[PDB]
């Protein structure tokens, strides 16, 4: 019975010739489930996403005449049928699965339409922009088109309930938050023909948890730990001088850990900005210091204790004011 | 030679891209797992690794025999032959089918047409961690497994002798380090998609973590360098460079137990239960020089005591940060230590 | 300190199991060899044995000489065949890693004392 | 001469069903086993897994392979044994094998004329160790290799190691930088599941650590760092700078040495003995620095209200006490 | 339209023999090369490798596989080059390469009716280009794409890029993180090994090493440490815990610096050009404690016998930033 | 035309099961390599790396042929139809047969039927190492290939030429961060296999350490470590923070700098070279500040000698001792170090 429609199916069939491949071109409407953006790599650029993609075609080499009326097949038929040679142009890592068989599938129709899905897993580059450090946004986008069909050969388009995102709550988003959805369609010209590529964009906002408890803490109370030294004694020059140097090497220390958080960018991030500007601060504290003691005890300044103990949390705090609200709002 | 006989009397025809009974019921497959090494649950990938035997049995009409045996046991190369269901697994990452010396399938044949295809996997599965109690948590870890292309009206899923002793662990294979198993529980559900309903197999797994480890690396060292911090208060006032080098090491100290506490965890973006000790402790330790740099306001006398003029008092904010902070922080000890211990 | 100290007869119509057990240091790693020295200062590559079962042997020898170690024993037992009358020299116990190695006499820098076996035709 | 051989081995092959156990309805085949192991590579304990590289060889008589007349011994072409049965032997302490590849799949096929078969493997597997390190780095680590037949059960094939205790070899040749192999077992058993007996076999080493690289990386510096502590009992009570410098100094020095062994090694939950003598290191590095505080705090806070008897006593105590530390501890572990 | 398709395409594989290039006594196959950049993804010095993501591509013409009748170009699936000829080039630089299998093996072939085929692979190699390090972190390493048949020598294929000057596109939107690709050189050449001649393509791209990163991470904190070793000659000589502790603890802060720089970075047996500016400061800092050791035994020690502390300090005040002037002078210019 | 039934007659009777002349005699394979890369040498998992193009030959009768060609240049395809040789590494730890385009190998089939079969290789091999002169130490790294189930009986080995010009290492690829490669010794060998005898070809790549990296990583660190722990006696005896502050952080400096050379290594049970240096470095810094504590026994008084100048203290005398022994301590094992293990 079935056996029957399978073989009278596959008597003749071609596997390398494309439907319509004098006609027209093959219109192929994709769908897809996120189930989860995994962790995003930072450093190197990408993104685990795992899809379950979808695709529907009209192979009108597979009419058949039953009750059956569907055939809804294993991932044994996939190898003898055409398939759309649809690769993803940003992945670096695309992997299928095959635990405990092949996990694709296939579904046809007495008229012709087959549906085809199979699960994937993808690191799927993305150009993160790391100005507004860790202060930033990304729409890390995933493109697919057909490898070898032009075109004149294979369209792309999409359904109406296109990108269907799960439930949010069991994806690895750590630093980032799921904010934005936004498929498109548009034609490459590559050099080999012109392909049509459809596209999906994460817009993808940021989670300001993380660097608050590791960073921001430490390095401001620890210029507030180098200001320590100016209610302590002028007299009691080595703790001054001690102050001002193992804070010197705390900063020194910190910025490696504040240049480690990142992928080894040419320019300066907003986060070593503040670094930088931590550590030029507590340079500007020691330098004080030593001018101070030259001044006085070597040979006004003999207030440039209280001077220093007014101009150095106001300045910390003014700069708080034009860095914060014009790296957070600006 | 007989059995060859039996075995191509078997494969006579056998399309094997047809559930078995395809028009006439819905396929019963009979699952069952055995966990032999529930391996090493990553927190910075939030996954984790286990090595079970998958056992699945169901009756094919389409492969009945009336032979010598009863039962026949086969290699695993007619077991392409045959159809096999679709089982994946819903939370799985990049997971292993054994091949070493030979794929490790067996596919044993009842003479009633009662298969049972079992083989051995290593999985590393997902499990979403809430680390808010870190470390003192448990978890919930599910092994979700249903049918890829066949719908709950073509395959169900049960397990074979209860639901309960289904999935039963080695006894001898843990391979845990930081983990208790604090047993299973499993569960069938459906999920629906929009190409259908699934018949979906759960099993969740019940981890808590150990503590100890965490205590000897992170609670430890930040206890006693607040203590070391502590003991700067019980030397004299004069010596100004020996107080301020107690406070800034204890600074850096805490620092440096900070970052390096935090290295052993994924970076969640919010405060775990060791970000609020550090954070309190480094307040106490920060506090501390602070208070120094509050003495040395009032020190009025550069020379020291001698064995035999004037000299200096004992700046009775002394004595009284001497009874506060060994005893805020024991309350704050009791505190933590009785919160987080419940919950 | 590294001692390799050999055992067997030197004196012979036949054949003969000349020993070398060592003791100081385990020469698993090391590839333990038996040269010959004929009267004339000349230092001649019998056979060697590597640490994973491989023996290598001179020209002169090949086909008529078998070494073979114990490697938990800690020594090295060229088994003697076919004896002519132009094997009358000295037989030392070698072992060494062998960096420009087994073919050179500088190559190895533990040493035994000698044995001359001595046939008489 | 050759075509005779051709037409002798096609004539093996032609009505040979691979998917038959041999003798099927009948006895198990006795599969005997032999094990050349070519070393260990790693025994890691951050993974709790160690590399095994070896060359894994089964016999078994298929009375189905008898040739006749060829007085020699068939070796064949790798390729022949996807013609064959083999036995589905795996190992469960198994992460992560291989059969080699270069330059070809390290297979061989021996056929003998009663239709003995030899089938050889090279195979570099990853076992696992449920490693007990709380005499770490002091310990005597078991290490198993579960071999063991996965369909067939007892009823089907026998596994015995062949050749008795010297089945696997090339034991001796291994020279693990910081292990030390003292024994090997060979254990045959039969493990019953719920689908059967089946038949296991088990090699299995026990591993003893050289204890040599710690004296040098971690105890001797602890040793030296915690003698240093003591200098400020030879300074006077008056140079505060000094003495807390040098307290400071001695326990940022044994962070640092913690910090580091943090880093080399695993989670453990315990405390494990290296850890053990850390924390009694500190101890009394940390004592060290109490000593000047409660000095500090009896000469000038008590003042108005003896000093240099708490050095005196101090210096016969602390060097008494550390020595008997280490007697102890070393008296424990070693 | 579809029967006849197929009556083609099963006439052209019915008898077309796969051990056999086209032209098998005659002349040498012309393959054309093309090469369309996705990206690179990293470049290692550690690894002393980079991996190259591209699209790769290869024209030649089969008179075995010329069909007449149809218009079109014929576009075939993928499976079909299994049943074809393809030039077996390899990579010689190759450490470990894969073609991407999602969702299929990323295979064209794009016959066309005059025999000409179109062959695409979609490749992500991991090529080992060696890294002179002696102008590290200012340095313009050349790293070189080998392209070279295997089994043919060059009597039996030859290579050309296609569009020798423009074949390999997708050069400028490559956006390393590090580097910035100054150029590019495309140069066709033979070799002779032991067997054959063999015909090899070269795709060569310097690469400039953009230094933001280390005056952001080494430079300045090491002239910012340099500085701050000098602020012990504005403190008086009594405080032998002031200068003291002020250059061990600036000791220290070089000290801290080295162990990451010696981290990032591989075992060169040499002077990274990273190592004479962060030793050079090392001795700056190492004679300004030298200076307290000088004055504290001229002052104490060759006190009593009877030549200043403030000449020498003066002295120091003038001379230190002018040598340290001079320093950054002679390595700014050296290298620059 | 011609060809493909001269291939089709070639494979009608032929079986690639079984050795060429099964029963009639050996098989000489004339083995060759030519080394274009020799990768780099990790110390921490005793390997290296070395990629080759594996040169095989042999003669098989059933492949004689007649036709307007002398050679047959091929595809692999034939090659994977064809008996070939089972070589295996002996000492390959993970090793890969690239096959990127296509798989790397090349059959010519000369018409006499002796095939020519070149892989390319790469080749993780397994060097056994004698770390007991680290870093100033050089060993041999060898390459090991055999028969996996012919015996001497069966297969035998050569060379294609005489031994030591047989394997060729090309001069671009160097590949080598820290050794130096001093050159090869190509060989033979047997070995004793339960299964049975077998030829195993050898090679031993000879490799000298370069000690520029750890020279500059962890010598002059150390030595610069000793100079600043003796720089403290020129100091006077009464500046006792000043003194402690040094010693005890040239003893961290110490420590630091032991554990972070150590870690470039494997975890043998002995003590390298560096390690006999860090120890005798670290004890010298440590006996500085023994030295100091000895000096603060015998400090009498409170305050030192003013410039305008009650009693002082004079420069003890084991200072002015000190002074002078400790760097000719110091300069005597530079002198013994250098010499000593700069002759191996
Ligand atoms: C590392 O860690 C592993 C795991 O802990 C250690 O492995 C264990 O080693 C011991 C000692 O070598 C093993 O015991 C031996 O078992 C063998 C096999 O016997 C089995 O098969 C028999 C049939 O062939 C069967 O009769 C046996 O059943 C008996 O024992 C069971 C026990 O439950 C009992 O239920 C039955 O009623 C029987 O009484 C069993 O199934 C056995 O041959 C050995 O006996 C010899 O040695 C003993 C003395 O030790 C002597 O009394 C006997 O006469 C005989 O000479 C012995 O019992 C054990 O099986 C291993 N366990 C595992 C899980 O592998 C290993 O030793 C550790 N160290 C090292 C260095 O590797
Ligand atoms: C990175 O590093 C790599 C390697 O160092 C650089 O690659 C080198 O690039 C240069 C070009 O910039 C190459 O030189 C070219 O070589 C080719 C060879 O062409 C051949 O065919 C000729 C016939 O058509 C034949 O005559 C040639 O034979 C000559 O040269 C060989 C040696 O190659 C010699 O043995 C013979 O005796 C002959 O003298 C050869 O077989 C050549 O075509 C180029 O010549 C042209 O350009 C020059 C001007 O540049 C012009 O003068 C000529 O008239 C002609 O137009 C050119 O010489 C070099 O071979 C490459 N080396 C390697 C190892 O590949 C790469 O450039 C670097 N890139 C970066 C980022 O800078
Ligand atoms: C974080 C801590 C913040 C503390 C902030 C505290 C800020 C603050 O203002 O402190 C003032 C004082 C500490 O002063 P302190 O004891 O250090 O200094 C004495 C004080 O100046 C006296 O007035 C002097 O007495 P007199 O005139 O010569 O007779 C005395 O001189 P002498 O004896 O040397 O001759 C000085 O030593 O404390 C309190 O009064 C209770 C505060 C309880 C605070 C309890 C805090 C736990
Ligand atoms: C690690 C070395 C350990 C050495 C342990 C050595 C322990 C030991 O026995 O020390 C004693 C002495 C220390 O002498 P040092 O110069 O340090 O101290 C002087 C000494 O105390 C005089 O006795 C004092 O004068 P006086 O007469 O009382 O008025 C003098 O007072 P002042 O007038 O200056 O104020 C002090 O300065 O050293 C040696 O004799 C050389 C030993 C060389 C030993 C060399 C060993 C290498």
């Amino acid at each position: 019975d079935v056996t029957v429609i399978l073989n009278n199916l596959l008597e003749g069939y071609d596997n390398k010739l494309r439907p319509d491949i004098g006609v027209k071109p093959t219109l192929i409407h994709t769908d897809m489930y996120v189930n989860s953006i995994g962790p995003v790599n930072a450093i190197n650029m990408e993104y685990t996403i795992d899809i379950f993609f979808a695709q529907t075609w009209y192979d009108r080499r597979l009419k058949f005449n039953s009750t059956i009326k569907v055939l809804r097949l294993n991932s044994n038929m996939v190898g003898k049928i055409w398939i759309p040679d649809t690769f993803f142009r940003n992945s670096k890592k695309a992997d299928a699965h095959w635990i405990t068989t092949p996990n694709r599938m296939l579904r046809i129709w007495n008229d012709g339409r087959v549906l085809y899905t199979l699960r994937l897993t993808i690191d799927a580059e993305c150009q993160l922009q790391l100005h507004n450090f860790p202060m930033d946004e990304h729409s890390c986008p995933l493109e697919f088109s057909s490898y070898g069909y032009p075109r004149e050969e294979i369209v792309y388009q999409w359904k109406r309930s296109s990108v269907e995102v799960g439930d949010t709550r069991s994806w690895r988003l750590y630093q980032f938050s799921f904010v934005g959805l936004r498929n498109t369609t548009e034609v490459v010209k590559t050099t080999s023909g012109d392909y049509v590529v459809m596209s999906v964009y994460f817009d993808l906002s940021r989670r300001m948890g993380y660097f608050t408890i590791q960073t921001y803490i430490p390095c401001t109370l620890i210029v507030v730990l180098s200001w320590v030294s100016f209610w302590i004694n002028k007299d009691a020059v080595p703790a001054r001088t001690s102050l001002g140097i193992t804070t010197v090497l705390t900063m020194t220390t910190l910025s490696t850990i504040a240049r480690k958080s990142l992928p080894k960018v040419s320019y300066v991030t907003a986060m070593d900005l503040f670094v930088s500007v931590c550590f030029i601060f507590v340079f500007s504290a020691l330098v004080e210091y030593g001018t101070l003691h030259y001044f006085v005890s070597n040979r006004r300044i003999a207030k440039m204790d209280s001077y220093a103990r007014i101009f150095f949390p106001t300045a910390f705090c003014l700069f708080n004011l034009v860095y914060w609200v014009s790296y957070l709002y600006l | 030679t007989v059995f060859t006989r039996i075995l191509d009397r078997l494969l006579d025809g056998y399309d094997n891209r047809l559930r078995p009974g395809l028009g006439e019921r819905v396929t019963e497959v009979k699952t069952d797992i055995f966990v032999t090494s529930f391996g090493p649950v990553s927190d910075h990938d939030m996954e984790y690794t286990i090595d079970v035997f998958f056992r699945q049995s169901w009756k094919d009409e389409r492969l009945k025999f009336k032979g010598p045996m009863t039962v026949l046991r086969l290699n695993n190369l007619m077991a392409s032959k045959i159809w096999t269901p679709d089982t994946f697994f819903h939370n799985g990452k990049k997971s292993v089918a054994h091949n070493m010396t030979m794929p490790n399938k067996l596919l044993r044949i009842t003479e009633d047409g009662t298969l049972l295809y079992t083989m051995r996997l290593t999985v590393r599965a997902e499990c979403p961690m809430h680390l808010e109690d870190f470390p003192m948590d448990a978890h919930a870890c599910p092994l979700k497994f249903g049918s890829y292309a066949y719908t709950r009206a073509e395959v169900v899923y049960e397990w074979t002798r209860e639901p309960a002793r289904s999935v039963v662990v080695a006894e001898d294979g843990s391979r845990l380090n930081q983990y208790d198993l604090l047993g299973q529980t499993v569960d069938s559900g459906i999920v629906q998609s929009s190409t259908g309903e699934y018949v979906v197999m759960t099993t969740h797994f019940h981890l808590k973590r150990k503590i100890g480890y965490f205590v000897i690396q992170t609670y430890l060292p930040c206890i006693m360098t607040v203590i070391l911090s502590q003991v700067s208060f019980w030397l004299n006032r004069e010596s100004v460079p020996a107080r301020t080098v107690f406070g800034v090491t204890t600074v850096l100290t805490m620092t440096t137990l900070s970052i390096s506490a935090r290295n052993s965890l994924p970076k969640v973006a919010y405060a775990t239960a060791m970000d609020w000790f550090i954070a309190v402790c480094y307040a106490f330790v920060f506090s501390a020089l602070i208070e120094f740099a509050t003495v040395n306001y009032f020190t009025k006398r550069g020379y020291a005591w001698d064995g035999k003029k004037t000299f200096n008092s004992v700046s009775k904010i002394d004595r009284l940060s001497r009874i506060a902070f060994p005893l805020l922080f024991g309350i704050f000890n009791l505190v933590y230590w009785a919160t987080y211990l419940n919950r | 300190q590294v001692q390799l100290q050999e055992s067997g007869g030197g004196l012979v119509q036949g054949s003969l199991r000349v020993s070398c057990a060592a003791s100081g240091r385990t020469f698993t790693t090391y590839i333990m060899a038996w040269f010959r020295q004929a009267p004339g200062k000349e230092r001649e590559f019998l056979a060697a044995m590597d640490q994973g079962r491989i023996q290598y042997y001179g020209d002169s020898v090949r086909g008529r000489f078998t070494i073979s170690r114990d490697y938990a024993k800690n020594s090295v037992d060229l088994q003697l065949d076919g004896l002519r009358p132009e094997d009358t020299a000295v037989y030392y116990c070698a072992a060494g890693a062998g960096f420009w190695g087994l073919r050179t006499a500088s190559s190895y820098h533990y040493w035994g004392q000698g044995t001359q076996v001595t046939v008489s035709s | 001469n050759m075509s005779f051989v051709k037409e002798t081995v096609d004539k093996l092959l032609k009505g040979y069903d691979i998917r038959l156990r041999p003798d099927f309805g009948g006895p198990p085949v006795c599969v005997g086993m032999n094990i050349d192991i070519a070393s260990i590579d790693m025994v890691s304990e951050v993974n709790m897994d160690y590399t095994l590289t070896m060359y894994f060889q089964q016999y078994w008589r298929d009375k189905r392979l008898a040739y006749s007349g060829i007085p020699l011994n068939l070796t064949l072409d790798n390729r022949v044994a996807d013609q064959l049965w083999v036995p589905d032997t795996y190992f469960l302490n198994d992460k992560k094998s291989f059969v080699h590849g270069v330059t070809v799949k390290n297979r061989m096929i021996r056929l003998h004329p009663d239709g003995t078969v030899l089938y050889g493997l090279r195979i570099t597997t990853t076992a696992a160790c449920m490693m007990d390190l709380r005499r770490y780095p002091l310990d005597e680590q078991n290490c198993t290799l579960e071999i063991e037949s996965y369909g067939y059960t007892t009823d089907d094939i026998e596994f015995y190691w062949r050749g008795g205790d010297k089945a696997v070899t090339g034991v001796e040749r291994i020279e693990l930088p910081q292990f030390s192999i003292v024994e090997h077992r060979l254990v045959s058993r039969n493990v019953v599941f719920a689908t059967g007996a089946y038949p296991r076999l088990s090699l299995s080493f026990r591993l003893k650590r050289n204890i040599g690289y710690f004296i040098l990386q971690t105890y001797m510096p602890s040793i030296l760092i915690t003698i240093l502590s003591w200098v400020s009992f030879w300074i006077n009570y008056d140079a505060s700078a000094a003495r807390v410098a040098l307290g400071i100094t001695t326990v940022l020095t044994m962070t640092t040495i913690n910090t580091h062994l943090r880093e080399t090694l695993p989670k453990i939950p315990y405390v494990k003995a290296i850890d053990m003598y850390l924390m009694g290191c500190f101890v009394f590095v940390f004592l060290a620095l109490l000593e000047y505080a409660f000095v500090n705090y009896i000469f000038f806070g008590r003042g108005p209200q003896d000093v240099n008897a708490i050095d005196r006593w101090s210096r016969i105590v602390f060097p008494f006490t550390f020595s008997l530390f280490n007697l102890v501890y070393w008296l424990y572990y070693v």
